[PDB]
């Protein structure tokens, strides 16, 4: 083993020389360190939020600057460090690494790999905090996201730097319908087509580390660590790193935003960095505005989501791809961390227990649930097509207007009844089953027509997946028309129609 | 057979791990308290010179 | 390449190059599915001969 050896060497080596040529005098000495932060007096020349090496080891970032003392919150455990502890200024603002070979790793809110798969290569060292792109530097979102779930895709579509806000209670399938987002991008990213391969970058902040196992492992099951990016800040880890590691894997993304990539960051959680920060500010003397929160939550969550953006041609025509979550209490939708998020996201997918229990396995509340950018951002084979395609959505408002709670007016509302019924039906997706485009355009087409004489509810759900293997079977062309061409033609409504007319009559 | 030669590099490096205590304990009752210090003495000397 | 202290890697090769033809197809059928094609012949022509003389009647 030569390489533990020379890397020894050469870190010893430097430790050598940063030795001979340190001349550290004004570093500060610690004197009162509280439950993972510390105030310091001296670094008269301290960089605000720059990164500082106490003596014991333990990482340090600079919120407040006061006047003689900083205080230093703290990326690790109170454990080693004590009163009287030498401190040492970095020099530079914090950063995370950045590159390409970050792909197949899960790190730390630092960057360190965690994973224990070595060392990181990185392109580069972005800053944390990093200012978003201006106003003429973006694009207006066109190029969608794939998520491969018929209900998401279907009434809130994601784009290529969309920042789309998965709200929800706990438990009902928040990070599951982010999973089902990040695995479906394997079929472009097994490609070659960089302009639709979508490097995946997750956020694990609050997680517990074996659920950030649980996923680590899912993803490598369907091939999918490959391009995806693992950001895990556990709850165990110091608050400032749940509350650094978001802006980190924002830089990760950004990255390959501004190098003519397109990312998808999910800010999986972000309560829980939320949560953090409110420790952060409580315990750095910050007086909180509502329910103890401090006053720049909704700067905070802002300032982090809008480094995600869709960039113009002239910067490289990249993106960064938003997918924040936030977990509401009792289906509180009506609350300030809530309806800031929504105020920040360009849309959001609510999910409730409500209709989890209810049957919709999406758990797509399709009423709160809505996307800022419907007809761009879409399939043009998913878009409008037939045209009730596009109002798609409205039509699902007015089934939800008069469910079975209204009045059964005439055959006409008994129509619409049965309509509504049986799309709803059509929308739920067993999990870590990604349903490509191609083949939600012929199952939603069918939801407008062939729909009503479907046999029993309860059967759609062998119906769909007849309806696949029907299309699987001499009518691949129509599938890989409409993978390929994007938009729809006459003749393949046509099509489509007969072949939606000849599987019904079967 | 990957992984576990992953494992083993992760077992011989815990054995090394294990084996700096034997080498910190191996200059604890070194007596390294004068040698060390003038080293120290002199690098910050060359420290200085520079500034 | 990836593996350093292998030590097994060209056994499970060697394997599987000596195992490289697993079986050959299996064309048995020969003569029975020969018999299911006369027996569809006989009652397709049987058939239409009935259905051409039904018709011109
Ligand atoms: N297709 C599906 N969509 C959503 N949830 C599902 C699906 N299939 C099963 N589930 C169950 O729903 C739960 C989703 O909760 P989850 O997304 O883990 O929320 P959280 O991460 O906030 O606990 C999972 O525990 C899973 O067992
Ligand atoms: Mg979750």
């Amino acid at each position: 083993k030569a390489q533990p050896t020379e890397v020894s060497s050469i870190l010893e080596e430097r430790i050598k020389g940063v030795s001979d040529e340190a001349n550290l005098n004004e570093t500060g000495r610690v004197l009162a360190v509280g439950d993972g932060i510390a105030r310091v007096f001296g670094l008269n020349n301290i960089q605000a939020e720059e990164l500082v090496e106490f003596s014991s080891g333990v990482k340090g970032m600079a919120l407040n600057l006061e006047p003689g003392q900083v205080g230093i919150v703290l990326f690790g455990s109170d454990r080693l460090v004590k009163e009287g502890e030498l401190v040492k200024r970095t020099g530079n603002i914090v950063d995370v690494p950045v590159g390409p070979g970050l792909l197949g790793r899960v790190v730390d809110a630092l960057g360190n790999p965690i994973d224990g798969k070595g060392p990181i290569d990185a392109a580069g060292r972005s800053r944390a905090q990093v200012k978003a792109p201006g106003i003429l530097p973006r694009r207006s979102v066109h190029e969608p996201v794939q998520t491969g779930l018929k209900a998401v895709d279907a009434l809130v579509p994601i784009g290529r730097g969309q920042r789309e806000l998965i709200i929800g209670d706990r438990q009902t399938g928040k990070t599951a319908v982010a999973l089902d987002t990040i695995l479906n991008q394997k079929r472009w990213n097994n490609g070659s087509d960089e302009s639709k391969k979508l490097y995946c970058v997750y956020v694990a902040v609050g997680q517990k580390r074996s659920t950030v196992a649980q996923l680590v492992q899912t993803l490598e099951q369907h091939d999918a660590m490959k391009y995806s990016i693992i950001v895990a800040a556990t709850a165990s880890e110091a608050a400032p790193l749940q509350y650094l590691a978001p802006f980190t894997a924002a830089s990760i993304g950004e990255w390959f935003r501004d190098n003519g990539k397109h990312a998808l960051i999910v800010y999986d959680d972000l309560s829980k960095q939320a949560v953090a920060y409110r420790q952060l500010s409580l315990l750095l003397r910050r007086p909180p505005g509502r329910e103890a929160y401090p006053g720049d939550v909704f700067y905070l969550h802002s300032r982090l989501l809008e480094r995600a953006a869709k960039l113009s041609e002239k910067e490289g025509s990249g993106s960064l791809t938003a997918l924040p979550v936030i977990e509401t209490q009792g289906g509180d939708v009506s609350a300030y961390i809530p309806t800031n998020v929504i105020s920040i996201t360009d849309g959001q997918i609510f999910l409730e227990a409500e209709l989890f229990y209810k049957g919709i396995r999406p758990a797509i509340n399709v009423g709160l649930s809505v996307s800022r950018v419907g007809s761009a951002a879409q399939v043009k084979a998913l878009k409008q097509v037939a045209g009730s395609l596009k109002l798609f959505l409205a039509q699902y408002r007015e089934v939800a207007a008069f469910a079975q709670f209204g009045s059964d007016l005439d055959a006409s509302t008994k129509q619409t009844l049965v309509r509504g019924e049986r799309l709803t039906q059509l929308l739920k997706q067993n999990q870590y089953s990604p349903l490509a485009t191609e083949e939600q355009v012929p199952l939603i087409y069918a939801g407008v027509n062939g729909h009503l004489d479907g046999i029993e509810l309860s059967r759609i759900g062998e119906f769909e997946s007849s309806f696949l293997s029907y299309l699987k079977s001499n009518h691949n062309e129509l599938l890989t028309e409409i993978r390929e061409k994007g938009e729809l033609s006459k003749e393949l409504l046509a099509s489509l129609k007969s072949a939606t007319e000849s599987f019904v009559a079967t | 057979w990957v992984r576990y030669e992953a494992s083993l590099r992760q077992l011989e490096q815990r054995q090394l791990a294990k084996s700096v205590i034997s080498r910190v304990q191996s200059e604890l009752g070194n007596p390294k308290f004068q040698e060390k210090v003038l080293q120290q003495s002199i690098s910050e000397i060359e420290q200085l010179l520079s500034k | 390449s990836v593996l350093k202290n292998t030590s097994v890697i060209d056994k499970i090769e060697s394997y599987v190059k000596q195992y490289k033809p697993v079986k050959i197809d299996a064309s048995k059928q020969l003569q029975v599915i020969e018999s299911f094609e006369k027996h569809a012949m006989t009652n397709a022509k049987e058939t239409e001969s009935l259905v051409s003389k039904e018709l011109k009647d």
